[PDB]
C-alpha cells in the first residue's frame, strides 16, 4: 500500500500480489478503512499504476549439448 | 512536551478555519479573513515557544492525522534570556 | 486576464448571468465579489458602445502644435473602451509632418498592489486587521500614440495640416441616423 | 460555482446563486418585446440602423 | 421576488436611497450586498429607458 | 465627503482606477466596498453628463 | 436596517447605513437644477418631449 | 448518538431520555469532544428531530361497566 496524502483529500493506492485491485477487495479494504480512516477527510481507493513488461532474451550457451526445454 | 526535555513551554495548535470570513457573523473589519489557501480546513498552524529541531517536524508527521497540512511558528519572545522589555531610560 | 489564480474571475459575458444572489451563513468568494463589479461594467460599457464610438470627443482636447511638428492635447472627456474618461495627461508627442499622419490614445492596464502603494492598505483605526493587506487596485491611463491602429483615433492630419474638425461632440451612432 | 480555490464538494464549498436571464423567441406574446411585425408573411415597417423612440420622437 | 426570505433585499425605488454606506466592525448582510447592485443596476435600467424601448434593435 | 474616519472612502477619479480585485486569504476593508460602489456611480454619472444636463425634463 | 434574517448569529445586529437623497422644489435658488422659467407668472419656454441639451446642440 | 460525516465537517446528534438536549449537556459534549475531534475539522453539536405524535384513539370496549377514568 502506498498512502498519497493531500490537503484534505487521501489517495490509498493498494494492490494484491499480481498488482491488480479487484472491486470486491477495493470494497473490503474500504470496509476495514472505516474504523481507521480520519473523519471528515476525503478518502479514495484505487488501483496501482502496473506496468505490464514482456521480454525476449536471446542466449548463447557454451555447452551446446545442454540445449533443450529444461 | 515529550520530545523537548521540558514540559513547561507554551505550546499551542491553531486553527485558521475557525477565523474564515462568513457573511453574516463575521465582523467585516474584524479577524476573520477570506477563505483561500491557508485560512482553509484541514490545515494547522503549531506554536512552539522553545527552540527544537526540525525533526520534530517528522515527530509531529507521526501524530497528525491524514490529510492535514503541517505548519510551524518559532516564537522567539518565550526564549529571549530573562526579562524581553527592553529599557532606555 | 483576470480568470487566472490571483483572482479567479469567473464571469463570462456568453452565460446570460446577470445578478450575484448572495445567501446567509456561507464563506464569502472573492470571486464573487469581482464578478459582481464585472456585470455591471460590462453592460455599462455595452450601453456605450451601442452610442458612442471608441475615438469619439466630447468636450476640449483642444491641440496644440509647435514650430518643430511637437504635438500636446489639453485636457477633455473621449469615449474609450465602455468608459467615458477624463483625459489629463500631458504628452509631447511629435509628427513627420510628411503623408497621412493619425494621432490616438492608447489604454494600458496596470495592477496596483499594497507593496507599491502602501495607501492602499487598511488604515481603519483601532481595529486587528489594521495596515493589512487587502485588494488590489486595476490602472488604466491613456497616453497619445501616432500612426498605431490598435489606438483610437482623435484626430488625423495631412502634410501636417488638420483634415477634419468638429466643433462640438461626436456620437456615431446618432450621427449615422441623422445622415 | 462552488469555491475554486479548493475545487472540490465540501461544507464551506457552497456560496452565493446567480440569476440567469435567457431570451426567447416568441410569435404573438404581447408581453414579450417586438421586433419584427409581418402581414400575410411579409416583413411591415424597416430600420436600416439603430433604433431609438426616444431620440426619434425628439428628431419628428 | 428578491425580498423573499432568502435574500431579503430592501431596495424600492420609493425610497430615494442610492448607496450603501458600510460601516466598520459590523455584520456584513448579504441583503445589503444585494441592494447594492440593485440600486445600480436599478439607474442603469432608467438611464436605458431615457433613450431607448424595449425591442429596439441596434 | 466619505473619505473620513467612519467610511474611509478611499475613491478618487484622478488616479485613474478601476476595479477593486480582491484577492484570497486577506481580510475585507469596508473602503474597499464602498470604492467599488463609487466608481461605477462615478462612470455613470459620466456617462450621463455626456449626454443630459442637469434639469432635463423627460 | 438591523439584520432581520431569522436564525443567524448576526440577528438584529446593526449594518451599513443608507445615503438618502431627496429632492424638493425650490424657486429662484441658483444651486438648484432648473426645470421651469417665469416671467410675470406666465410660462416661459415649453418643451413637449425629452431635453437632452449635448444632442440640442448637434441637431441646432 | 448519532454521528453523520461531511467533508471538512462533523455535526453530532444527541439527545436525553425525554428526547431533548439542554444547553448545559450540550456545552458539555462539546467540552468532552474537544479532546476527541480530529485536528483541522470542525465539530458541531446539535439536538436530535425530535417530533412529537399526538394520538386520540377511539376504543370500542365489551365490559361497559368497567368503563371509567382509571
Amino acid at each position: 500500500v502506498y498512502v498519497y496524502e493531500e490537503t484534505g483529500h487521501i489517495t490509498v493506492f493498494a494492490h494484491d500480489r499480481n498488482g491488480n485491485l479487484s472491486d470486491t477487495l477495493k470494497e473490503d479494504i474500504i470496509d476495514a478503512l472505516q474504523d481507521y480512516r480520519p473523519s471528515g477527510i476525503m478518502l479514495d481507493v484505487t488501483g496501482v499504476e502496473k506496468e505490464e513488461v514482456n521480454v525476449s532474451a536471446t542466449v548463447t550457451i557454451s555447452n551446446k549439448s545442454r540445449i533443450g526445454d529444461t | 512536551k515529550d520530545y523537548l526535555g521540558r514540559d513547561d513551554i507554551d505550546v499551542s495548535v491553531y486553527e485558521p478555519f475557525t477565523n474564515i470570513f462568513y457573511t453574516n457573523k463575521s465582523h467585516l473589519n474584524g479577524e476573520d479573513h477570506l477563505m483561500g489557501y491557508y485560512y482553509r480546513f484541514a490545515v494547522i498552524n503549531v506554536s512552539i515557544g522553545d527552540y527544537f529541531p526540525v525533526e520534530i517536524i517528522d515527530v509531529i508527521n507521526e501524530f497528525k492525522p491524514a490529510g492535514v497540512t503541517l505548519y510551524v511558528t518559532y516564537d522567539g519572545a518565550s526564549t529571549i534570556r530573562g526579562g524581553a522589555i527592553i529599557k532606555w531610560d | 486576464n483576470f480568470k487566472g489564480s490571483p483572482y479567479l474571475d469567473r464571469f463570462d459575458p456568453s452565460k446570460d448571468r446577470t445578478k450575484v444572489l448572495f445567501n446567509p451563513d456561507r464563506p464569502l468568494q472573492q470571486a464573487e465579489l469581482n464578478e459582481m463589479q464585472s456585470i455591471d461594467q460590462y453592460y455599462l460599457k455595452n450601453l456605450g458602445d451601442a452610442i458612442f464610438k471608441d475615438g469619439d470627443k466630447q468636450s476640449g482636447l483642444g491641440f496644440t502644435l509647435s514650430e518643430d511638428n511637437v504635438l500636446t492635447v489639453n485636457p477633455g472627456y473621449v469615449y474609450i473602451n465602455g468608459k467615458i474618461r477624463y483625459y489629463d495627461n500631458d504628452d509631447s508627442v511629435k509628427i513627420t509632418g510628411v503623408g497621412k499622419e493619425t494621432i490616438g490614445i492608447k489604454l494600458t492596464e496596470r495592477i496596483v498592489t499594497p507593496d507599491e502603494d502602501a495607501s492602499l492598505l487598511d488604515q481603519t483605526s483601532g481595529v486587528p486587521s489594521y495596515f493589512s493587506k487587502g485588494a488590489d487596485r486595476l490602472e488604466e491611463k491613456m497616453s497619445l500614440t501616432v500612426n498605431d491602429p490598435t489606438s483610437a483615433t482623435i484626430y488625423t492630419f495631412m502634410d501636417g495640416d488638420l483634415y477634419i474638425q468638429s466643433t462640438n461632440a461626436e456620437m456615431d451612432k446618432i450621427n449615422k441616423v441623422l445622415a
